[PDB]
Order: structure tokens, then sequence, then C-alpha cells
RNA sequence: AUGAUGUCAUACUUAUCCUGUCCCUUUUUUUUCCA
């Protein structure tokens, strides 16, 4: 609808009306803008392709079921590794069990 | 025919991602694949040209996929067939699709 | 089989083809009535003036395209249909207005063409796809 | 003087011209013999009775066209608003309705044939722009879940008038011209010098005695908006009393008081009006322009001016070239317009420049990031440079996100796509910034408002032709002193802006030259030297010239002229030369013509000609469709040479029935393939002139081949083991990439440029037998140098 | 062949000759 | 079917007698004509390519040297009366017709080569 | 086209081979083919009409 | 008994090399019986 009526207001979208929405919807809105638009246009029937693919390679696809150029990308796991070591006890109770104060390191920001 | 061409090749190349140990006859596709990417247009007529005329392939190779509660049959076709292979499937689906072959029910479908 | 069936879907064709065509003649007579009855219901102050101009610019209009197609055998089409299109022309012509179109900050910040899912290989780290820190 | 014998010559030329045609006239109606029973004619009388039937069916519908036609041109003026009475009215509706009819009446035919090929037929074994349109429903379906006001015009143009740095001035200068025939009048842009000028001499009455008033520019499109806005400001149709003629476009009728044109158009009015007697005053505009056409005017009206003082030159131009221009003009006074809008704040960098591309860069990164509102306009040299920068720009555009605001970079030249062109001349969209990479062609004749910021890197590429081997090498040049002034100057516009210098004020008062070289220098002059030579100039030494050129070049032109044959062993013109000579391209092209009606290759070599007229940008070679631009340009490529793979590209481009969606899909630029096909068509207008008749070659590529052997023989080169070296001179010269048998690398090659960029360089060239070099020039090409 | 009377891949074609000087290679194998 | 099966020839003259049916239809449709296409007597010409000097008189005249003519009307622009560059002119045999058309096809009168057709007139 | 038509079943009639068996398809079709994904469903549209009627 | 002629690959020499084809700024030019 925000389309149809920047058409009839022959306003231009503007970053505002999506970002709210950016990681949202199936198959996701961040896929009506990425580089490769105009020759994904011409790639059909890949879902079968990609069950096929099972007859040709020794290997076993864990996500037969998608490909993320055509569906968007359906998880984040970022905040996962935060809470992750919010629980372990943080970076300091992660610390302690390793042979990092050996190291005399002056801070753990520069590891590498 | 280089959208279909480009799709075709990405989608072979999309095997050797890790860029493995991998053999000779791998060795081999990789390099009919990128010497296809640069001049795609002996690739096109060599396609069309079998397309045209061959009737009689090589031998096909057969080894299974064990997963352990059924096997897979899993099928190595030769490098200059995959590639008009590749190109045909490309073809076929896209026209399929803009003629509409297939009613809405035949559902491993790019909708969903 | 395929002979029988060949016949049959062109003959099947060409009937169904006749019976439209007959459809169509029965419209266009309708369009003939409506015709004829337009011109009747056009037969029966500025009207005067605006009418000696009507056969002013008309008569001109034929005097100019007779003599075009006369001196260049179409200069009629050497004249009048290759004026009304370049670009600059009709910027200059002050021409106006001769699809959803956006924001490019949005675009472009994703590039490629494959799906990151290794293609079935499943032993690299692309858990999280933006760095720690 | 020089002026008087020429006139005398080209009328001398126009009676030959009429009677010469006149003598093919009854020449041909002597070579074609008119020679122009009951059941006999009982018989071909319903034949002609068919023939007249049919034929009348398309006159009849073509008659219908006509009047079809007619009934909604006529209402569109007419009806809309005016107080008409019954019987125009009801023939309003008639006309409506009966187009509307006769519309549908042929839509349903149309209808059916689509409906009626529609079917499925049984396979027989016998031996415009929107993919991110097709790709947006792509997604909403996968993403679906369903189970007077014209006297106020008139007004507001007056009152704007009366702000112009020209209105005040009035006067005075009025009286001035009717005091001195000559006039040098230095004013700057927006003064309405171009406009308001000839609008005061109409008012004048330098109109009455059937007078014209000339204003020539140098440019055509220019032309066409002066045009425009003068009868704007004139209120009334543009084409009838205020007029434009230029190349395909008249825009001129009989009522022509104000008629505005090139300096070539009005160069060709010296082919049809030596005295000019109708036109009462030519007004040259900015003839700083430094072109051929410039340079030769002024001395052809220099003459006239001296011949006829009733006569009225009035020669506006921008910059300081006034001394020269009074010197030249025997010390006309100078009348000085005071126009300059806006204060321009000019920068200088701090100290000398090393990488000016990144400087550009982090300059108009700042600018963006730290600047109030304003557009942005920002000198590059050209094409491939400018998309790095937009790359670059991009690229920390990317990188940075949300961090900023919308940056529409917009790159501009001139043989990019003329949509993409026309891209930067939207209103900026608000909060966004636009800022437009460009190249000197927007130093004139494009004027974008809104630009409040201009960066001059100083530099430009100019051409440079040294005729010493014939080398002519576009390079780079740090830029004029006039050039950064004005570069400068093309700000302002609207608000207070600024021009930032990429090099100090040292090196810009130090290391300036005033203006850059007169062409008439610089260029080659092939065109001109025949045009002389048609006009009859003998003694082209003492010929009344404002810059000379170097006895060198025309001494190379001559001998080339002479080499084609153009010129008899003293130096004279041929009839070849003369029917050559009205030709409007340079010899080279004209003899190759020349040659096709003795090889019978006509429409062929007409087509190349055409091609090569505008070839420089035939094909996009676009950065994000690199490989389907390189293959559908692959897709044409035919032995022989690239010169027959235009002639293929054009075959199948008019094949397609002249379609822009053609080239479109064949990756080539519309605007050439269209200008080539009405130059084709111009050359097929002369075609009956210079007595060329229309045959094919037949599928004959060696009768084509051998007809651009003939014109450019003297354009060959042969090979070396140590590269490809010239025929005449032995110097290097090197394959472009671009050719269609660049690793081919024919032995014995013929081109068509000759240039030296990075490396010497020839462009659009083709393999030639030098047997075909004896063939034709057995005299300048000998057997013992092949 | 006999449908129009009446109207790569090497494995199948015949092998090139013998050189008359073999190079060096075809000697050594 | 088989007003199309029989040839190529008279499948498109059969196109040619649509084609004719609906330009007729399609002028009775504009609004021009009372009768529907009556077939024109042929024993007039339209001549046209004709001089602004050339009248009904030096008309009469020299297309009176093949038949006896009925009369010469060129059509006139109404309020202005000068010649509209083309003329009918009117015979008593379809001889006529055919002799003068046979000879004056493309033939230079008054430094003009004109015109000569049969009147396809309906007027 | 019958081109096309004939590529794809001729490719079908191929020889397969394991370390040291080796037979030729003639019955059923090779699923490790490009195409396969097309004829299995165009087939299978053939059944599905089967099985609806061509009203339903 | 050793000729030149060679489109012969191999062998060999100089503490002989690791030293490589990429892509054009601006722009103007008179026209002729229609049928």
């Amino acid at each position: 609808l925000k389309r149809q009526e920047a058409i009839a207001q022959n306003r231009r979208l503007t970053l505002e009306d999506l970002e709210d929405s950016w990681d949202r919807g199936i198959p996701r809105i961040n896929t009506l803008f990425q580089k490769d638009r105009h020759t994904l246009a011409y790639d059909k029937g890949w879902r079968v392709r990609t069950d096929f693919k099972q007859y040709q390679v020794l290997k076993q696809n864990p996500f037969w079921w998608t490909h993320q150029r055509h569906d968007g990308k359906l998880w984040n796991l970022n905040n996962y590794r935060t809470d992750m070591i919010q629980a372990l006890g943080g970076v300091e109770g992660i610390l302690e069990h390793t042979l990092f104060k050996g190291t005399y390191f002056p801070t753990w920001e520069g590891l590498f | 025919d280089t959208k279909l061409l480009i799709l075709a090749l990405e989608r072979l190349k999309e095997a050797y991602s890790v860029k493995s140990r991998l053999n000779q006859s791998q060795r081999e596709e990789l390099g009919l694949i990128e010497q296809a990417y640069d001049n795609p247009h002996e690739a096109l007529s060599r396609i069309k040209r079998h397309l045209l005329t061959q009737r009689a392939f090589k031998e096909v190779g057969i080894e299974f996929m064990d997963l352990y509660s059924h096997l897979v049959p899993v099928y190595d076709v030769e490098p200059l067939e995959k590639i008009t292979d590749a190109y045909l499937d490309q073809y076929l689906w896209y026209e399929a699709d803009k003629r509409r072959l297939f009613p809405p029910w035949i559902k491993p479908a790019d909708t969903e | 089989a395929d002979r029988k069936a060949r016949e049959a879907v062109e003959m099947r064709a060409q009937v169904e083809r006749k019976m439209a065509q007959k459809e169509k003649e029965k419209h266009e007579e309708k369009l003939r009535e409506m015709a004829q009855k337009a011109r009747e219901r056009r037969a029966g102050d500025g009207e005067a003036r605006e009418r000696d101009e009507i056969r002013h610019d008309r008569r001109k209009e034929r005097q100019h395209d007779r003599n075009l197609s006369r001196a260049a055998p179409d200069k009629r089409s050497k004249l009048q249909r290759n004026e009304n299109r370049d670009i600059s022309e009709v910027i200059a012509l002050g021409v106006p207005n001769p699809e959803v179109q956006y924001d490019q900050r949005l675009f472009n910040q994703s590039k490629g063409m494959d799906s990151g899912f290794a293609g079935g290989e499943d032993e690299i780290y692309n858990v999280y796809d933006q760095a720690w820190r | 003087d020089e002026w008087e014998r020429t006139e005398r010559e080209r009328l001398q030329d126009l009676e030959e011209r009429d009677a010469f045609a006149e003598r093919v006239r009854q020449r041909d109606k002597d070579r074609t013999r008119n020679v122009l029973a009951e059941e006999d004619r009982k018989a071909m009388v319903p034949e002609l009775r068919k023939k007249s039937r049919r034929e009348y069916l398309a006159k009849r519908e073509r008659e219908k066209l006509e009047d079809l036609e007619a009934e909604l041109a006529d209402e569109e003026f007419l009806f809309g608003d005016v107080e008409l009475s019954r019987h125009e009215r009801q023939e309003l509706k008639y006309k409506r309705r009966v187009r509307d009819l006769a519309r549908e009446y042929r839509a349903a035919g149309e209808q059916e044939k689509l409906e009626a090929t529609n079917r499925y037929h049984m396979p027989k074994e016998t031996r415009p722009g929107e993919e991110q349109r097709r790709w947006e429903e792509a997604r909403l379906g996968a993403a679906s879940l369903k189970f007077s006001t014209q006297a106020q015009q008139k007004e507001s143009i007056q009152a704007v008038r009366r702000s112009l740095p020209v209105f005040p001035f009035r006067e005075e200068l009025l009286a001035a011209i009717a005091n001195h025939q000559v006039l040098i009048i230095e004013g700057e842009t927006g003064s309405g010098k171009t406009t308001q000028i000839p609008q005061y001499l109409f008012e004048e009455g330098y109109t009455n005695k059937g007078m014209k008033i000339a204003c020539t520019q140098p440019r055509r499109v220019a032309a066409m908006s002066v045009a425009a806005r003068v009868a704007r400001e004139m209120g009334v149709k543009l084409g009838n009393e205020v007029g434009y003629s230029i190349r395909f476009e008249d825009c001129t009728s009989e009522r022509t008081v104000l008629r505005y044109m090139t300096d070539g158009m009005l160069l060709r009015e010296f082919l049809s009006e030596p005295d000019l007697a109708s036109y009462s005053v030519v007004m040259v505009d900015e003839a700083h322009e430094r072109t051929l056409h410039t340079d030769i005017l002024f001395g052809l009206i220099k003459d006239v001016a001296r011949f006829r003082p009733e006569l009225k030159v009035l020669v506006a131009s921008a910059t300081m070239d006034t001394a020269r221009f009074s010197t030249f003009f025997d010390d006309a006074p100078v009348f000085r317009i005071p126009g300059r809008r806006f204060p321009v704040d000019i920068f200088y960098t701090k100290a000398p420049e090393a990488d000016y591309l990144e400087a550009c860069v982090v300059s108009v990164l700042q600018i963006h990031v730290t600047q109030p509102p304003g557009d942005i306009l920002v000198f590059l040299t050209g094409q491939e440079e400018i998309e790095a920068a937009c790359e670059m720009l991009q690229d920390r555009c990317r990188r940075l996100g949300s961090k900023i605001r919308e940056l529409l970079v917009l790159p501009i030249y001139a043989n990019l796509p003329s949509d993409m062109q026309a891209r930067i001349f939207q209103p900026t969209p608000p909060g966004a910034r636009k800022v437009v990479v460009a190249t000197n062609i927007a130093e004139t004749s494009l004027t974008i408002e809104g630009i409040i910021y201009v960066l001059d890197p100083g530099f430009c590429k100019q051409k440079s032709y040294n005729p010493r081997t014939g080398m002519e090498s576009l390079t780079v040049t740090p830029c004029s002193k006039a050039s950064a002034n004005q570069r400068a100057g093309r700000a302002g516009r609207v608000a207070a802006g600024k021009c930032f210098r990429l090099y100090t004020a040292w090196a810009y008062q130090h290391e300036l030259e005033e203006t850059t070289v007169p062409e008439i220098q610089r260029t080659s002059l092939g065109n001109v030297v025949l045009l002389l030579k048609s006009l009859g100039i003998h003694d082209l030494m003492h010929f009344d010239f404002l810059d000379p050129p170097p006895y060198e070049t025309l001494l190379l032109a001559l001998e080339q002229l002479y080499a084609l044959g153009a010129l008899n062993h003293l130096g004279e013109l041929t009839t070849s030369g003369r029917k050559m000579a009205e030709l409007p391209v340079d010899p080279m092209l004209s003899k190759m013509i020349l040659a096709s009606e003795k090889y019978s290759c006509s429409e062929e070599i007409l087509t190349v000609a055409a091609m090569l007229s505008v070839n420089n940008s035939i094909f996009y070679r676009p950065k994000d469709k690199v490989v389907h631009a390189d293959n559908a340009r692959v897709n044409f490529f035919l032995p022989g040479g690239d010169h027959l793979v235009l002639l293929n590209v054009y075959t199948q481009w008019a094949e397609s029935g002249y379609s822009s969606q053609w080239c479109y899909e064949n990756f080539v630029q519309f605007r050439s393939m269209r200008r080539a096909r009405d130059v084709r068509e111009q050359l097929e207008g002369l075609l009956e002139r210079v007595e060329v008749g229309l045959s094919s070659c037949q599928g004959d590529y060696i009768r084509v081949r051998k007809a651009i052997t003939a014109g450019y023989f003297y354009h060959t080169a042969r090979l070396t083991r140590s590269g490809y070296r010239t025929v005449k001179q032995q110097q290097t010269v090197f394959i472009h990439p671009n050719s269609s048998l660049f690793e081919q690398q024919p032995r014995w090659l013929l081109y068509h440029e000759l240039v030296l960029t990075t490396k010497e360089f020839m462009r659009q060239v083709l393999e030639i037998e030098s047997s075909w070099l004896l063939e034709v020039a057995p005299h300048y090409y000998k057997a013992k140098e092949l | 062949f006999l449908l129009d009377k009446a109207a790569p891949n090497p494995e199948t074609k015949p092998a090139r000759p013998d050189p008359i000087d073999m190079d060096e290679d075809e000697l050594e194998m | 079917d088989d007003f199309k099966g029989r040839s190529a020839e008279e499948v498109e003259e059969i196109k040619a007698e649509k084609e004719a049916k609906t330009q007729a239809i399609l002028l009775e449709m504009v609004g021009d004509l009372p009768d529907a296409d009556i077939k024109p007597p042929e024993n007039v010409l339209f001549v046209c390519k004709l001089n602004p000097v050339t009248t009904d008189e030096d008309l009469e005249i020299i297309f009176s040297r093949f038949g006896p003519i009925r009369s010469c009307e060129v059509i006139r622009d109404w309020k202005t009366g000068e010649s509209l560059c083309y003329a009918f002119i009117e015979f008593e045999k379809e001889e006529d017709c055919e002799k003068a058309f046979f000879k004056m096809d493309n033939v230079l009168i008054d430094d003009r080569r004109i015109h000569v057709d049969f009147s396809q007139s309906v007027a | 086209d019958h081109n096309i038509a004939d590529y794809m079943t001729a490719k079908n009639n191929v020889v397969i081979n394991y370390k040291d068996m080796n037979h030729t398809n003639s019955y059923g079709i090779i699923r490790g083919l490009q195409f396969a994904s097309f004829i299995v469903q165009y087939y299978g549209l053939v059944m599905d009409l089967l099985v609806l009627g061509l009203h339903r």
C-alpha cells in the first residue's frame, strides 16, 4: 500500500518506511534490494532443483529446503553469543579458566 | 541466453565451494566452467550444437550415499554434458514457468 | 494416435476460429450502426470564427503537406515525425512529462548470487554474520 | 575583395548546378523510351479495376488517416475553452465517437487475429526496462496469503524582463548600434544577451523591409532553447515568425523575422545567399566558442561589413577576447554590459596536488558531510575517470551507511545513455544531495539550477594534432585561465556559491594561458580547405584569416586532397573535387562513396558512411552488465572488418523496424543509431546531386572492401615483426582492443582513426589487400613499397 | 545418412597417422 | 473453412475482399457517403499534380483530344477559388477514359509531369 | 521441440558403470541428470490428471 | 668425402632474462517536379 500511494503521491519511498520492516516477511524485505535482482529473476524452479541435488553430490544438504538469495535469511543468532557470554560469567569469569593471565597481555580487547 | 548460462554455471560451481582436494575430473570441470565464464559465446554455440545434433552420450557412473537407514543413488555425469544439461534445465524451467505449464498444485514450488 | 490427435486438434481449432469470426462480424455491424448514428447526431458564438479557423489551419495544412510530399518524396516524414523525438530537443520545447522508484541508500547493501549455505558443506564457521565486537 | 570573387564563383556555381540538373533531366527522359481487341479490353478493364479497387483501399484509408489525424489535430486548440455553438460541437461529438468507432472496428479484427492464433498447435517434426518490476511481484506473489491569466503570463514575462542587466541598458546600446555598423557587445551569462537583444531589434523595426534577424549559436539544441524562450516572450508560435533551422530540423516559415541557426547553418546560407540581402542583422553569439565555422564566418562577414554598410553585424561574446575581436574587426567600440548574478567564493588548495582523483573524492566527501543545503557539481576529465569516481563515492556510501544521508551520485558525459543524461535534470529529492560528476560539456549549454558548489581539477582533455606525422592525441592538459574562470562562473546562478580549485593561486595566476588554442591552429582542416576551394579561393595563403594555420598543416592538407585526386597537379578543384566538396563530411568518406558507384556497392557504402558519422558512441559498455554487453556485441561480429559489422548492425536495426528496444536488447546506443539513420537519408537527399546510382553489392563484400580501399587508402598499416607499422610513415601503431579483429591481427589493415592514447591507436579497422592499393592508387601507392 | 539419401567426441574418429619425423615425446613413450 | 484452404493467392485476395469491406464500412463509419460503395462511373479521370495556373478551359482542350468530354471540374477551395492542384474530368465513353489515360500518364504539361488515374470518386 | 525432446529422452539411455559392472539403461529414468526435475514433474502432471479427471 | 636449401625437433652457448598489450574530450553542415 505504501508503494501504490507513493506512486499516487509520486513521492519516493524513503528508508524510513522500510527500516521498521527490514527483516520481516517470508521472502524477506531485504531481498527486494539485493544486488542481483536482475539475474535472479530468471532462475525458476530452484526449489525442485535443490531437492534433486541429492542425486548428484555425495553430501547431504541440511538446508535443502531454502535458498538465501531467494528466501532472504530466515534467522539471526547474534544475541546468542552475547547472552552465552553473560551466562558463562562474563569475559572475566570466562578468562579465569584460561592461561590468559600467564600471558601478561595487558587486557583482552586486543587478543587475535 | 547469458542470464540462463550464468545461472547454470553458478549452480555447477556451488558443488566445489570448499575448493577441496578434489581430483583430476573435478579439476577438469572447473576448467571448463571458468573458460565458459570468460568466453560465453563459444560456450553457447557448442551448447546449441549439442542440443541439435547429439544423440549418443558417454557413460554415467553410479555410487551410493549411505544414510544408515536407506541408501541413495548418486549419479556422476561428465562435464561437457553437465554444462549442456544445466543450460537446458534452466531454459526449460524458465519457459515452463512463463507459459504456465504446471498447475498450482504441483508443489515443491518457488513461492513458499 | 498422434496422427488422429493432430487432425482433431486442427479441426476443432478452425471450428471455433470461424465461430468467433462470425461473432466479430456481428460486433462490427453494430459498430456500423454506431457510426451512422454518430454522424447523424453530429449533423444536427465562437463556432463561426473557430470554423473559418478550422478551414484556415487544415487547408494550409493540406497545402504544406502536399508540397512537402512534393519537393522531397516524403519530407512530411522528414519534418513532422522526426521532429517529435529527441531528448534535449524536448527539453527545449517545454514538453511536460515526455513506475515506482525509491531511495538508493537501500540498494546494494547486499551482494551475491549464491546461497550462503555452502552447497551442503557444513564444517565452515557461518553461524553469526557480524563480528562479535 | 576575396569575398566578391568568392560570391562570383558561387553564383556561377548555382547557375551551373541548375543547368547540370536540367541536362540530367533531359538526358534521362531521352534514355527512358516512353513507348506509351474487344475482349482484350473486357479482360484487362476488370484487372485495372482490381488495382483501382485495391490501391483505392490503401489510398482510401489513407485519406481516412488524413482526416482521422485532422479531427483530433484541429479540435485540440479550439474546443476545450471557447464558447462555440451547436454546429461544430455536434461535429466534435461526431468526430470523437466516430474515430473511436473506426478504432474499435479495426481493434475487433486485431483482437480476433490474436485470439485465433493464441491456441495450442501441436509441434511439427520437419527436418522495456522493468526487470525490477518483473522482480517486484515475484516477491508480492510469493508473499500473499488468501484462503486574463494569459495577460498575467505576459505581465510576469515583462516583469522579469525588466530585471535583466540589459533592460536598463536598452536604449543607450540601441542608439550605440544605430551609430556604428560594427559593435562589440561584451556580456556574461544570464545577461539576456541571447534572448532580449533580438527582441529589442524586433521592436526597433529592423524587421520591416521584409528583413530578417539572424542569431547563430555553436550548438543546435542551444539554438532551440534560446528560440523557445524568445518565442515564449513573443507569445506566438515558435517556428512561424521566431524560428530556427538546423540539420534535419526546419522550424521556420515565411513569416520568419528572427531566424536562429548554427554557424554551419549560416555558412550554408552563404551557399544560397552570398550578400545576405534579406537579413538586416546577423547576431553571432559567444563567438569565443573557437569553431571552424566561427572563424570562417568571421572573415566572410567582415568582408560583407566592408561591402555592405547598412548591413548589421553584432557579434557578442562572454570573455575578454574583445581585444583581438576589435583588432581584426578594425577597432569596433566595446559596449560593456555588467552581468553577474551572485557572488562566487573561489578557494585554492594550500599546496599543489599529487593524486587529484582521490583529492576530488575526499573533497566531495567533506563538502557533502559538512556543508549546508545545496547541489554539487564537480569536474573530471571523462568517462573512465568518471565511473571510477562514482565507484569511489558509492563505495564510501556503502561503507558509511546511515551515518550519512542520500548521496545521489550522478555521472554525466556525452555518450552515456540519454535517459541517464536526463537523470540529472530531476529536481532534487528533499533531504538528499545531488552530486554531479561531469566533463567540460557541462561547462557550456548545460544549465542545471541548484548548483551552489563546484570544484575544478584545473585540467581537461585537449585535442592536439601535430601534422608532423598526422598525430591527433586527446591529451591531458591543465585547463585554460578562461576555462577555470567560467568553471567558477558555472556556479552562483541561483545563490552565493563556491568554487574550489585543486591548485593554488600561485599556479593559477602564474602558470595559466588565457584562451585555448583557436581550433584553426590545432584541428585538422580537410573539410574547410575543401570548402574554401568549393567557393573558389585559389590563393588560400593571403586569405583573410583571424588566426592563420601554420603553413605545414595546410601543406599536408593540400597534399592529401591532391592525393585523393580532388586537386589537379597544381592544386585546384576537379569535378570530383567540387561534387565531393558539397558533401558536409571529410573527403576520405566522400571519395569512398565516389568509388561505390564504380564498384556497385552504393547502399552499403552509404550505410558505412552514416555509421562512421557518429560511431564513437554506438555500443554501451556498462560495468554492471559487462558480459551481457560483450556478448550482445560479439553477436554481430562478421568477417571482413568492423565497418561491415556496423553495416550489419544498421541492417538488423532497420530490419527491426527501427526499434529502440532492439538497440536496448542488443546493447547499442539508440541516439547514434537514429542520427546515423537520418544522416544516411540526408546523404540520399543529396544522392541525386552527386550523380550516384542506387545499387547494392548483392552480398559481394569484396566490392565494399574495395570501395573502402579507394576511400581510405591513406589510412592503412602493414605488419612488421616489431608490431603493426604505418605504410608511409613507418611509425608504430597498435590494435584497438574493441576491434572485431583485435586478436585476428591481419597482415594488411585499413583504419579510420589515429589518436595515440596510452598507446598509439587506430579505431574501426579492416583487413585490406595490398593489391587493391595498387588497383586504386598506383600513383601514390607503388609496388616497391608493398 | 540413410534418411538424407532418401531426402566433439574423438573416440569415434579414426587415428591421425604417424608423421615422418615423430615428435620426440612420441618416440620416448 | 475452404475460404482459406484453396491457395495463398486467393487467400490474400479474400483478405483484400475483407479489408475492402472494412475500409468501406469504415468510411461509412466516419459518416461520409449516403449509399454504401456505389461502384463509380468509370467515365471520369482523376488527374493530379495539377498546376494552380491550369483551369477547366485548358483541361477541356487537352483532354478533348481523345474523346467527347462531358465536363471538367477542378474542386475549388471554396472561399479562395484557387486550384487544389488536382482535378476530375468527365467523358462520354469508357473508351475515352482509357484512350486519354494510356497516353496521358506521367506526361508534362506546364512544366509539371502530372498524373492520370481513373476516378475512384463516389461523389 | 522434437529436437529437445529427442535429446532429453536419448540422454536417459546411457551405460551405467560401477567398479567393473556395466549395463544399459533402457527402462527407467536416471535422476542424476539435471533436467530430471522437469521430467519427474511433467510425468507426475500426467498422473495428476489420471487421478483427478480432466473436469476436476 | 662435408652443397645450399630449408618452417626439423633435439642438443648446446653467453655467472647472458624473471623486465609487462588493456579502452577516445567537445561538436556544427544547404535540397528542389511528390502523386
